[PDB]
RNA sequence: UGCCUGGCGGCCGUAGCGCGGUGGUCCCACCUGACCCCAUGCCGAACUCAGAAGUGAAACGCCGUAGCGCCGAUGGUAGUGUGGGGUCUCCCCAUGCGAGAGUAGGGAACUGCCAGGCAU
RNA sequence: GCUCAACGGAUAAAAGGUACUCCGGGGAUAACAGGCUGAUACCGCCCAAGAGUUCAUAUCGACGGCGGUGUUUGGCACCUCGAUGUCGGCUCAUCACAUCCUGGGGCUGAAGUAGGUCCCAAGGGUAUGGCUGUUCGCCAUUUAAAGUGGUACGCGAGCUG
RNA sequence: UCCUCCUAAAGAGUAACGGAGGAGCACGAAGGUUGGCUAAUCCUGGUCGGACAUCAGGAGGUUAGUGCAAUGGCAUAAGCC
RNA sequence: GGUUCUCCCCGAAAGCUAUUUAGGUAGCGCCUCGUGAAUUCAUCUCCGGGGGUAGAGCACUGUUUCGGCAAGGGGGUCAACCCGACUUACCAACCCGAUGCAAACUGCGAAUACCGGAGAAUGUUAUCACGGGAGACACACGGCGGGUGCUAACGUCCGUCGUGAAGAGGGAAACAACCCAGACCGCCAGCUAAGGUCCCAAAGUCAUGGUUAAGUGGGAAACGAUGUGGGAAGGCCCAGAC
């Protein structure tokens, strides 16, 4: 039931993924049913204060993106290989 | 079409690619300003010399 | 200490260590020990580790080795010149990169997982870092 | 030391690759096993070489149930 | 031409396995018999020759089945060509190419030619 | 017709010694010394199972870790073979601090005395003889103490040999 | 000296007193061709029969085989009659 | 060991193979001279390709940890050729589930490289063949991939590239190989690369906003610390927080 701001992303490849991770806005991709993937960039802080208590990868969470609002179930996460960072984040409608 | 190359670095310790692409595009000494024109292949050339020519 | 009962091959080449690791997930326990560091452990390392932590928790509640030794780094001896082969196999180490969970534990509490790391972190020659079970 | 030793490298390969126009005869893979088989006009000899029985351009087809990998020779 | 079956393919697991159901007028399989043509390092099992009473059990074919197998995006990550930087056993930046595993999902094949049967 | 197997096979047929040596050459290649690593050595530091009457840390610290010096035993072959004389003794020394005394302290499982260990400190001082070629050692006897190292394992255009 | 794998950096090559192995042959059938056949192991039952001879059936599908070291191959069999 | 006048043009190698051969030599690779030959050769775009390296994976060869249910071994109330009935919190094979590792593992698999075709531009034919002449076969370091070694060495042995060798100048104080760069000659002319601009020493005591209190900058680790700056989450607190 959380309500997390996204920002659709403009380019993607290694390049632009590497310089958002410096910029503190790990990318993210939303996929599932039979609508197109969407390609959604999202800052760390609020991201991993709210995987930090697990009903973050249990329930219905809703996504503010260009204003309308999405229902999604997060599904498999990226994490950092050595610290407490996240690095991709799929979601499933 | 027809645009300008210029050389900015020179060719001394370069790979033997980069030394055919530029005797192939024609700029000897540097501050070579030539005249070529507009191919897929010349704009493949200058993606591969990339870090010592300068085109306007 | 912990070496392998059986090899296809005596002596093994070098290899360099690039990379990150794979087993990051803290799978079966509920408390790990990530190595942050990239370098080599050896069966001293682990069974002092392990012994070390052992008397931390006085033995309750179940450990986890994660990765065993089974890279064999040879040396050759004192006053042998340079040539002549391969030297004897002496010891036995295992690769680690950043990312590798080494120990893990459940069946403590989490105050006692951290002091019982702690002490069994400052035998490995690897820097490590702390972590926890996730969802 | 016991290990000393190795033998003389054979020279196995591809030497024409597809689509290079070959002549009559002539030697397209050398190889120990039938890595890769004959097809429309070429010939497997006798150490599994496959030499060109026909002019034409190599062309390489991966065909049959068990996905092995045939040489074919067009004109 | 509507379907079914036999043959030779194209194709090579989305095409294979599993579980359940189904077909014998025709076709196919089982079947009947074999001193015989022919066969068995013994045996009509196989191989083959005479045939058509029965059956569709097996086998084969068709149909449903997500229990597997199989295929598999979009994103991300590893890697790496070229140029540059650092704390230089390893990495980082500009750029170009971008996996594997996995995920949503796909998924009980499709097709050509001939011949035969059924009203077509 | 030859394990011509030293396998592109010098002959059909061939082992050694030289400190009595000699010549041509090489620092292309060794011993002493220097250099570059620093595995090992020597001194540190980190974690603390114990021992210490109870007590991890007065004093040692098992199992393991990270260094420092260049300081033993090594590694490489950079310089020197149209030569840099290589152990020890005598005579001169000079430097460093990781201190042996003397100076100042903190802790003590320090009553005093005698100590243990750690920190600052290099101004001075730092043994005579027996045996061996000795450095080293063991020993006898003193001393406040009989420092640890470098300096081409200092020093032979200074000296024995 | 000759052969196989790695070293060897996705064509070929590529070193060391690097890492593991073998040969200095066999065969008048172990070659040619035609025709036929399909293994390792495990389970169950069975006379002497024992973990292991032979026989039936199953599950399995190259986990076997190549006169010989390893590698590449092999079911159309290059394997077995 | 030495080899005696001058100028002009091009200009290597320290590799392979073989050697009573390793510091020599021969053929080839690389150079030069001459002649001939075709868009011959190079760079780039598109196309046709084959791998099995990095990576990854665990179906196979192995190795390994844990969990699940077990034939078979080792403990036995009770008797013990018997039937060992039954077990203790045993071990342990195939299996299955989850987890790693591999130069001599591949049910997967890139980048570059390599080969072949078409195309445009350019290059003093740069490619090929032939003939005359050699030299060289002691290489070194730096970048990446690796094998000894101790992920030691200005170590050794290879692949590819560059530079020195055979190359001056400018920088790194000095410093063959590191960074920019290729010297035909003259000029008391200008622009600039690597690197720099307080003074030695040519050029900013230049502007904007921070950080450092250590001479850090200007040699360094495990580990330790209320040094200080920044972020985000917090848990007690104007009903009284430390
Ligand atoms: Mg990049
Ligand atoms: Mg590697
Ligand atoms: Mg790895
Ligand atoms: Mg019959
Ligand atoms: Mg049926
Ligand atoms: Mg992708
Ligand atoms: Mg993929
Ligand atoms: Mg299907
Ligand atoms: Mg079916
Ligand atoms: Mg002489
Ligand atoms: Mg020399
Ligand atoms: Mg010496
Ligand atoms: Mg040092
Ligand atoms: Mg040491
Ligand atoms: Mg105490
Ligand atoms: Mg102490
Ligand atoms: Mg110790
Ligand atoms: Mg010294
Ligand atoms: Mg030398
Ligand atoms: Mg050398
Ligand atoms: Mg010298
Ligand atoms: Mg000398
Ligand atoms: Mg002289
Ligand atoms: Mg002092
Ligand atoms: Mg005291
Ligand atoms: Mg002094
Ligand atoms: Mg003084
Ligand atoms: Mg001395
Ligand atoms: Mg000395
Ligand atoms: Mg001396
Ligand atoms: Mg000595
Ligand atoms: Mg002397
Ligand atoms: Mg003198
Ligand atoms: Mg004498
Ligand atoms: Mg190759
Ligand atoms: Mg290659
Ligand atoms: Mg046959
Ligand atoms: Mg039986
Ligand atoms: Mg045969
Ligand atoms: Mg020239
Ligand atoms: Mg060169
Ligand atoms: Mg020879
Ligand atoms: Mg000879
Ligand atoms: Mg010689
Ligand atoms: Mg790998
Ligand atoms: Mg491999
Ligand atoms: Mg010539
Ligand atoms: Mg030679
Ligand atoms: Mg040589
Ligand atoms: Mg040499
Ligand atoms: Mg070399
Ligand atoms: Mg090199
Ligand atoms: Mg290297
Ligand atoms: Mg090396
Ligand atoms: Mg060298
Ligand atoms: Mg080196
Ligand atoms: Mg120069
Ligand atoms: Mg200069
Ligand atoms: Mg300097
Ligand atoms: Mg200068
Ligand atoms: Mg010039
Ligand atoms: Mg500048
Ligand atoms: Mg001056
Ligand atoms: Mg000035
Ligand atoms: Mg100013
Ligand atoms: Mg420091
Ligand atoms: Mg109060």
């Amino acid at each position: 039931m959380f309500t997390i701001n996204a920002e659709v992303r403009k380019e993607q490849g290694k390049g632009a993924s590497r310089r958002l991770r410096a910029a503190n806005k790990f990318p993210a991709i939303i996929y599932g049913g039979k609508e197109a993937p969407l390609a959604i960039e999202l800052d760390h802080d609020k991201v991993m204060n709210m995987q930090a208590k697990a009903e973050f990868y249990s329930e219905v969470l809703t996504i503010v993106v260009d204003g309308k609002e999405i229902k999604v179930k997060a599904q498999d996460v990226q994490r950092h290989p050595y610290k407490p960072k996240l690095q991709h984040i799929d979601f499933v409608r | 079409k027809t645009i300008k190359i210029t050389q900015t670095r020179s060719a001394i310790g370069r790979l033997p690619k980069h030394k055919a692409t530029l005797l192939g595009l024609g700029l000897r000494r540097i501050g070579h300003t030539v005249e070529r024109e507009d191919t897929p292949a010349i704009r493949g050339m200058i993606n591969a010399v990339s870090f010592m020519v300068k085109v306007e | 200490m912990l070496q392998p009962k059986r090899t296809k091959f005596r002596k093994m080449h070098k290899g360099r260590n690039r990379g990150l690791a794979q087993g990051t997930d803290v799978s079966f326990g509920s408390f790990g020990l990530k190595a942050v560091g990239r370098g080599r452990l050896t069966a001293r390392q682990i069974e002092a580790a392990r012994r070390a932590m052992t008397r931390a928790v006085k033995r309750q509640g179940k450990i986890w080795i994660r990765v065993f030794p089974d890279k064999p780094i040879t040396e050759k001896p004192l006053a042998v010149r340079m040539g002549k082969g391969k030297g004897n196999v002496e010891y036995w180490v295992a690769l680690i990169q950043p990312g590798k969970v080494l120990y893990e534990m459940d069946g403590v509490p989490e105050e006692l997982a951290r002091e019982a790391f702690k002490l069994a972190a400052a035998k490995l020659p690897i820097k490590t870092t702390f972590v926890t079970k996730t969802v | 030391t016991r290990n000393g030793r190795d033998s003389e490298a054979k020279r196995l390969g591809v030497k024409r690759f597809g689509g290079e126009s070959v002549l009559a005869g002539s030697i397209i893979v050398r190889q120990r096993g039938t890595k890769f088989h004959a097809g429309a006009n070429v010939g497997c000899g006798r150490d599994h070489t496959l030499f060109a029985k026909a002019d034409g351009k190599v062309k390489f087809e991966v065909k049959g149930p068990k996905n092995r990998k045939f040489i074919s020779i067009e004109a």
